[PDB]
This record gives C-alpha cells, structure tokens and sequence, in this order.
C-alpha cells in the first residue's frame, strides 16, 4: 500500500466502514473463519436523486430523534510542589 | 567524512575541485570517490516505523 | 465507548502524571537516581555536581509537564466555551443553526452532567416518509399570477393543492393562501388552474 | 503618513426620510480555511543517536522523553485525521448529480466533478490544488482520506445541496427544482418570492458572472 | 561530550514538539470553525451577519483544497437605493394603521406600503395594514385613506 508493506492482512475488494485506519484510504479490521482484512474504506452507500425541473419530494410522516453530543468541560485541578518534587 | 547509507550512481556534475555534496538542510548528499573519478549519491538506508 | 471523548481526557492526564512520576527514576547522567544515596555517598564538592544534574533533569521534566498541561487546558477551555455556547443557544432557546444542535431540524435540548464534561440530548425533528409530486412555481387564474404565502404548490396527478413545505398538508388553493403579483407572462414553469375565491 | 481609517460619508438622517433599495446583486465571495497540517513523525532515537550504540545507552538514562514526544506527535496526527473527517465527512451518503443540468438556468459545471479530469476534481478545485506548493528520523505519514476521497465528499455535499437544498442535511434527500429552492432562500432573507420569479434570468446571469469573476481571481492571483 | 549533545538535541526536539502542539491547536480551532461554517452555511442558510460573507446569505458551495476547504458564499446585497418620505402610521378614521410586514413610503403625493428590503409599492389596504389605538399617541402619524377591498 501507499502507506507501506502490510503483512497478515487479507486484501479484499469489498469496501466497508473504516475501523482501524492504516492510511491512504486503506483501513484494516477483523472480519469473517475470521481473519484480518485490509480494504479501501467506503464513504457510504451511493444514491441518485431523481431531480427534475417540475418534481418535488415532500414528506408525509416524521420521526423525533434524540441524539447525544458529549463535550468535555474541565480537567483535574492538579498541583505540583516544585521544591518537594525536585528536592524531596 | 563518515556516515551510513547506500552509495548509488549519481546524475550530478561536480566540479573538478568539489568533493562532498550538501543538501539544502546542511546534510551530506553526494561524494567524490577518492580513487575513481565518479560521483556517488548517498541515500540513507531504508527505515521506518513498525 | 460512547463516552470516549471524556475518557480520553482522563486517560491523557493520568498518562502525563505517570511519566512525570517515572521521571524520578532516571539518573539524567548522575551516578544514582536517588538523592539520598548521592548525599550519603559523596561529599559536597561533587555531590553538588550530581545534584545539579538531577535538579536540571527534574526541572526540565516539570517544565515539560507544565507546558503539556497548559496546552491541554487551552483545549479544554475551547471545549468549555463551545459547551457554554451550546447551553445558551440550545437549551435556553432554540437554535436555527444547522447541525449545531443535532442532526435534523432542532426542537430542543436537555443537558446532563458527566465526570468532567456535559452531555446534550438534542431532540430534533426529521422527516421520514416522502412522496413525489409534480410542482409549479405559480398558477394563472385571471391573467394574474398567484404565489403561495407559506408552502408550495403540488399536484397528485390531476388536482392542484398548496401544502406547507415540511409536511404534506394539502389545502385547496384560494386567495387567502396565495398572494397576487403582476401577471403570469414572466414566471417560468407556470401551470393553469382555478383559484377558488371565498 | 498618519493612516486614514476610511472615506468620510455623512448619513442624511432625518425623522421622516427613509432609503429603500430598488435593486440588488447576487455576489459570490470566497473564504479559505485550513483544516489540517502535515502528519509529521520523528524517531528520537535515530535523530539524537543515529547509528551509535553508546549514544543510545547514554540517552536511555533520560527516561521516557521519547515515549511522550512520540505520543504527542501521534496524537497530533490522529487529531489532523479527526479534523479532516469532521470537516468533510458530514454527509451520510454519496449523492451524484443527474445528467440533466436543468437548474433553473444556474450553471454549476465549474464546481461539479469533471468526468474527464485527473482525479474527478472540479475546475475551481484544480485551480486551488495548482495554486499551492528526509531520511534522518523525520517521516510524513499519509492522510487517512486521500484527495480523491475528499473530492468525492465535496461532490456528495454539493450534489445534495444542488438537488435537494437543505433537506439532505436534516434527513432523507428531498428533490426540488432549483428555482423553488432559491425562492425558499429569498423568503429566508425577507424578500418575497415573486422577486425571484420575476427576475430569475437576471439572478442566474449575475450568479454565473460572479462565478466567472471568482474563477478569474483565483487563476490570476496566487 | 555526548551528554552535552544529547541534552542539546533533546531540547531542540522539545521546542519543535511544543511549537507543533501550539500550531496544531491553532489548526484545530480553524478546523472547528470550518466544520461549523460547513454545517450552518452549506447544509443550511445562516442568518448570522458577516459569518457567511458580507450581505444577506443565500447559500454556500464547498470546495476541497490541499489540507483545507474553500467556501463559495452566494449572498444577496441590495444595490440601488431611493429616498422616500416615510411615516410610522397613517390616520384614516381616527384609527392608526401600521404595516403588517413592510413600511409606509411616499413619493411626494401618495402613500404606499413596501417590503423593507425591496421597493415594491402596493396601495394601502386593510390587508396590508393592521389597526391599533388612535391618532393622538403615535409621534409623526400622517393622514391618508386606507382602501377597503
Ligand atoms: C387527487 O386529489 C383529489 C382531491 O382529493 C382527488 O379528487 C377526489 O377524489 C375522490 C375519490 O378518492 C372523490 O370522492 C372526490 O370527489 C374528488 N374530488 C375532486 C375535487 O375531484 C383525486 O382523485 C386525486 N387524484 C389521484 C390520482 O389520487
Ligand atoms: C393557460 O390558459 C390560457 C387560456 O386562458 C392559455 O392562453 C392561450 O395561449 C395560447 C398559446 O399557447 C394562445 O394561442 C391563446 O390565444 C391563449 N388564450 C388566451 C385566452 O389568451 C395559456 O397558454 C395556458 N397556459 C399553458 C401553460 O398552457
Ligand atoms: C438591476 O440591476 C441589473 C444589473 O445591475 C440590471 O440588469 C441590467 O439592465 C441593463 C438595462 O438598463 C442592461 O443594459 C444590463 O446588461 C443588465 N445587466 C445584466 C447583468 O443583466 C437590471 O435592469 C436592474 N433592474 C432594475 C429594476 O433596476
Ligand atoms: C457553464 O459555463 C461554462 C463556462 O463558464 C460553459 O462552458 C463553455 O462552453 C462554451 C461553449 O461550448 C465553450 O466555448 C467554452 O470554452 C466553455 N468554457 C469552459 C470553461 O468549459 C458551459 O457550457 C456552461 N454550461 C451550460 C449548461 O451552458
Ligand atoms: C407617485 O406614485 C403614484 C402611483 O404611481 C403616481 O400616481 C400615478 O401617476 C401616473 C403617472 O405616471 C398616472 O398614470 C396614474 O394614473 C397615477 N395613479 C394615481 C392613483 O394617482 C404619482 O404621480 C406619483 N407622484 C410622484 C410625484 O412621483
Ligand atoms: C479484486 O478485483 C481485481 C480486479 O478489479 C482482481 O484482479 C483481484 O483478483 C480481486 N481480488 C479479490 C480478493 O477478489
Ligand atoms: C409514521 O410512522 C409511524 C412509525 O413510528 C407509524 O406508526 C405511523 O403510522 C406513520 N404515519 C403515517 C401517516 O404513515
Ligand atoms: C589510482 O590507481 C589505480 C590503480 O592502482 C588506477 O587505476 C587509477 O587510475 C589511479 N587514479 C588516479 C587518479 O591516478
Ligand atoms: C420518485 O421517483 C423516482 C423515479 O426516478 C423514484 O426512484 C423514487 O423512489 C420516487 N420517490 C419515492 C419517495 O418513492
Ligand atoms: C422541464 O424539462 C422538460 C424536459 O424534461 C422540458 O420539456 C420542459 O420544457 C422543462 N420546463 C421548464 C419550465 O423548463
Ligand atoms: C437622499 O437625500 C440625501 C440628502 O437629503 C442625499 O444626500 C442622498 O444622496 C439621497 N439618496 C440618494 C440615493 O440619492
Ligand atoms: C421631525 O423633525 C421636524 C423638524 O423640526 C419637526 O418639525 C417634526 O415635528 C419632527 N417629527 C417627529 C415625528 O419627530
Ligand atoms: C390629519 O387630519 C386631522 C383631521 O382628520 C387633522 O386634525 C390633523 O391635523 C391632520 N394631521 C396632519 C399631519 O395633517
């Protein structure tokens, strides 16, 4: 690979979501009897929007989704005694 | 000078009085063999993380 | 692993401290990494040199640790400012900023504490089931063109309705759903229909 | 000289006089942002003590300096990968524009991928790429997402924006004629929609001219 | 001598690593800003002033670049402005009429009501204006006739 020489990884053609990043678009993961494989990670299933100048898609139903966003706020207020650490 | 690396046939044209090459970042790049009038490029031996 | 973002932080700090502690086990060029041994084994003339080496090493380790802590504290301050902004504009209100308060259209948010961090439950509205329709930007009725106040014109194949654009709610086209402007020789894509007048 | 802040311009304020615009312009600006660095990694043992056993033995006295330095640089590289991932990988799927370009007169051929191109990059993308320009323990790790993948991500986002508006971000992509999307946007800026439909050709031409001006500016000024 | 060299090289490496850490914090801030811009500017339509280009924001288009992103901000900017006489309300029959969405204007003789961001005069009707109070309160009220459809 462009990242180097990979040994012990079974090179497959099918693309999957990246699990253990290697580099240059290549990611490795343990998959099924089971073995380690390296593959060109996929960006998601492709799709085509049936766009035309007189066609609009309107929703008829809906879903209320609760997502979770995690943010760190503060660290541990560490304090070091300089003279005791250096010159105990 | 002393070092470690791989000596390869070069592509440069050293002057008759030049001995040691030098890259932009003050690193030895090529040398003139004292006996044979041939210029040798010094490519450091392959290495990398595992 | 869901709370990895928090865990990482903790781990990093711990790791830092650990290395600092392990830096007490290094000689840094001295003859022993234990100050008591150097004091018990040498007289001041050279004990001073040995302790100087040890002090230089430990001071360098302390400075490195302090700089790491300062940079990580800058990181955490940035994250805390982001969290405060989210709490202000997401909990105490309703943000129309896209994807800044959860995927989809934002409805509200609920904050939750967590060790050295916060967790936002973002309640958002997401359209699920969709239908194709033929659409027109406006319709002639009496030469004049009608544009929809709120919503778009749609056709189920035969008839024309005006429905809000985020939920299929077909309504008959009338003069209280649509407003007039000019005439319908300029708009591109106009279609004929009747605008019932109440 | 003593620098002048700007051109003096007194406003003719009055308690019964208002100034209302009668016309507009559709202006396209360009905003450039850095997203990542070069994923550099340094091998302290080879840098400090290149091929020297005694030097390595002496260096081993200094404890775990190398471990924490390598750890910091690895964290930096991981952080750069995360930065690129979060900046670009914001679309769940990879949408692609249909062959028909009936975008209400708007012309995106300067930003959509070129099927006959070096790496499926758009004209402005190629301009940007062309306007930007060892073995001593220093290495440059490759980015996780190759430029082709970043181009695919920008293409997916752009196609979603063109063919679905903003709905593709909130949920499933909902197609819509581009003229009606711009009508939504005008309603979004407090200008009634009829302004658009009565001035559709002018707005499309102005947008095309703005994109051309951006092209020329990028091609001329490095 | 090798102790001296090791100390020196370690100090140089530490300085380089600290500089890299600070510059990477800068670049992380820039990348967070770019992600926020892409979310609120491309995937939607921002109403934050001067956050997505000078003027009223319409849309944005992302473009890749080597280790960076480039936003094409499409924005709407009013250009040609006219002076009109104005009033905060107009007095018809003792009642004060204010515009539902717009502002009253006058070209010298007649009073119209136009949307604020684009001059589109419309005759004043009880569907353009809403009633409130009387004409003895508002400071600056003018006289006119509100046509009833
Ligand atoms: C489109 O919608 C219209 C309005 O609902 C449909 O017309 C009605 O159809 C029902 C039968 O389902 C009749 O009972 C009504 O009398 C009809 N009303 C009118 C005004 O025509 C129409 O059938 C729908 N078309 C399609 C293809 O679904
Ligand atoms: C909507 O209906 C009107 C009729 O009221 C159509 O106007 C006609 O247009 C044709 C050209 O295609 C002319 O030859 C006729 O003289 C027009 N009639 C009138 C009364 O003006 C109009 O074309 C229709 N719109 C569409 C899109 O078909
Ligand atoms: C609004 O401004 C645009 C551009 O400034 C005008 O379009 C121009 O119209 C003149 C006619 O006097 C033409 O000569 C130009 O070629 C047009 N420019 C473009 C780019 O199309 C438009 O007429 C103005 N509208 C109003 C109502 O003032
Ligand atoms: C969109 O604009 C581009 C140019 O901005 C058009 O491409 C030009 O097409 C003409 C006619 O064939 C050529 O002479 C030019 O050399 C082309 N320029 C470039 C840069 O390719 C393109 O045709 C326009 N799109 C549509 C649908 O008209
Ligand atoms: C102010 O605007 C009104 C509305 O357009 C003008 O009144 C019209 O003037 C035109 C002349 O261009 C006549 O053909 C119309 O019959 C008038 N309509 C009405 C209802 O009076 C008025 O002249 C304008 N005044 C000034 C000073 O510009
Ligand atoms: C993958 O596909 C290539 C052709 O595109 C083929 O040469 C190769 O053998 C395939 N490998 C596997 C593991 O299927
Ligand atoms: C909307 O989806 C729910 C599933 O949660 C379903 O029960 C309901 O019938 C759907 N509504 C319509 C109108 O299809
Ligand atoms: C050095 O001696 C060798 C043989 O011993 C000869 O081939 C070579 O040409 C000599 N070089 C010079 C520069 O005289
Ligand atoms: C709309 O029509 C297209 C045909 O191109 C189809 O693929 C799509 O599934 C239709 N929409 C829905 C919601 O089924
Ligand atoms: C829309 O596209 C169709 C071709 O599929 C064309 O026949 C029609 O005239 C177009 N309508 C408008 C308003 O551009
Ligand atoms: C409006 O009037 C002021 C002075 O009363 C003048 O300076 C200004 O230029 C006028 N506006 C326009 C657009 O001409
Ligand atoms: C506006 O200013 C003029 C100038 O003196 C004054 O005559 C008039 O009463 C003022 N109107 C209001 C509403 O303040
Ligand atoms: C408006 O008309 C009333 C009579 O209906 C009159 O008393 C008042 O002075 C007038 N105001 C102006 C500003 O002309």
């Amino acid at each position: 690979t462009r990242a180097g020489c990979l040994i012990g990884a079974e090179h497959v053609n099918n693309s999957y979501e990246c699990d253990i990043p290697i580099g240059a678009g290549i990611c490795a993961s343990y998959q099924t009897s089971q073995s380690i494989i390296a593959y060109t990670m996929s960006l998601g299933a492709e799709n085509s929007v049936a766009y035309s100048n007189n066609s609009i898609a309107i929703p008829t139903n809906f879903t209320i989704s609760v997502t979770t966003e995690i943010l760190p706020v503060s660290m541990t207020k560490t304090s070091v005694d300089c003279t005791m650490y250096i010159c105990g | 000078l002393t070092g470690t690396g791989v000596l390869t046939e070069s592509n440069k044209k050293f002057l008759p009085f030049q001995q040691f090459g030098r890259d932009i970042a003050d690193t030895t790049d090529a040398v003139r063999d004292p006996q044979t009038l041939e210029i040798l490029d010094i490519t450091p031996c392959s290495f990398g993380g595992v | 692993s869901a709370l990895g973002k928090l865990q990482d932080v903790v781990n990093q700090n711990a790791q830092a401290l650990n290395t600092l502690v392990k830096q007490l086990s290094s000689n840094f060029g001295a003859i022993s990494s234990v100050l008591n041994d150097i004091l018990s084994r040498l007289d001041p003339p050279e004990a001073e040199v040995q302790i100087d080496r040890l002090i230089t090493g430990r001071l360098q380790s302390l400075q490195t640790y302090v700089t790491q802590q300062l940079i990580r504290a800058a990181e955490i301050r940035a994250s805390a400012n982001l969290a405060a902004t989210k709490m202000s504009e997401c909990v105490l209100g309703q943000s129309k900023r896209v994807d800044f308060c959860g995927k989809g259209y934002h409805l509200m948010s609920f904050p939750q504490s967590a060790p050295h961090g916060v967790v936002f439950l973002h309640v958002t509205y997401v359209p699920a089931q969709e239908k194709n329709f033929t659409t027109a930007p406006a319709i002639c009725h009496d030469g004049k063109a009608h544009f929809p106040r709120e919503g778009v014109f749609v056709s189920n194949g035969t008839h024309w309705f005006v429905t809000q654009r985020n939920f299929y709610e077909p309504q008959i086209i009338t003069t209280d759903n649509t407003f007039v402007s000019g005439n319908c020789d300029v708009v591109i894509g106009i279609v004929n229909n009747t605008v019932y007048d109440p | 000289y003593t620098m002048s802040l700007g051109a003096e311009n007194s406003v003719a304020y009055s308690n019964n006089s208002i100034a209302i615009p009668t016309n507009f312009t559709i202006s396209v600006t360009t905003e450039i942002l850095p997203v990542s660095m070069t994923k550099t990694s340094v091998d302290c043992t080879m840098y400090i003590c290149g091929d020297s056993t005694e030097c390595s033995n002496l260096l081993l006295q200094y404890g775990s300096f190398c471990t924490q330095l390598n750890r910091a640089l690895t964290g930096i590289a991981v952080e750069q990968d995360k930065n690129t991932q979060e900046v670009f990988a914001q679309v769940k799927q990879i949408y692609k524009t249909p062959p028909i370009k009936d975008f209400g007169g708007f012309n995106f051929s300067q930003i959509l991928p070129d099927p006959s191109k070096p790496s499926k990059r758009s004209f402005i993308e190629d301009l940007l790429f062309n306007k930007v320009t060892k073995f001593n323990g220093l290495t440059v790790l490759p980015p996780l997402l190759t430029d082709e993948m970043i181009a695919q991500y920008t293409s997916a986002l752009l196609a979603g924006t063109i063919t679905s508006g903003w709905t593709f971000g909130a949920g499933a992509a909902l197609q819509i004629p581009f003229a009606m999307q711009m009508a939504y946007r005008f309603n979004g800026i407090g200008v009634t929609q009829n302004v658009l439909y009565e001035n559709q050709k002018l707005i499309a031409n102005q947008f095309n001219s703005a994109i051309g001006k951006i092209q020329d500016s990028l091609s001329s000024t490095a």
